[PDB]
């Protein structure tokens, strides 16, 4: 009735996670603010009528 | 039948169908050396564009 508690383990139970998206991995260099990129629209070629 | 008909002729009958000329087409474009260049503030996204 005397002694004091004896503990033995503890032990950390611990699991790292992930993201199911890391081959989208883009670094960059961080400079500006904004960033935009374009595209070009469409030409239809054309009746040559050489009149 | 009476025997002359050896005589008379019978030609090889003909199907056509004339196509004649075709489309020429043509497409064109006309790039800048100032106004874009208002725009397009990196000169190789500049390159990038014409090609």
């Amino acid at each position: 009735k005397y002694l004091f508690p004896k503990i033995n383990e503890t032990l950390l139970i611990d699991i790292a996670l992930g993201n199911r998206f890391n081959w989208l991995a883009k670094e960059q260099d961080f400079i500006g603010q904004y960033s935009e990129e374009y595209v070009i629209m469409d030409t239809v070629p054309i009746n040559m009528d050489l009149s | 039948k009476n025997e002359e008909l050896m005589l008379k002729r019978n030609y090889p009958r003909m199907a056509t169908k004339l196509y004649g000329n075709g489309i020429v087409k043509k497409q064109k474009f006309t790039l800048n050396n100032n106004d874009t260049r208002f725009n397009f503030q990196t000169l190789a996204d500049a390159t990038n564009y014409a090609l």
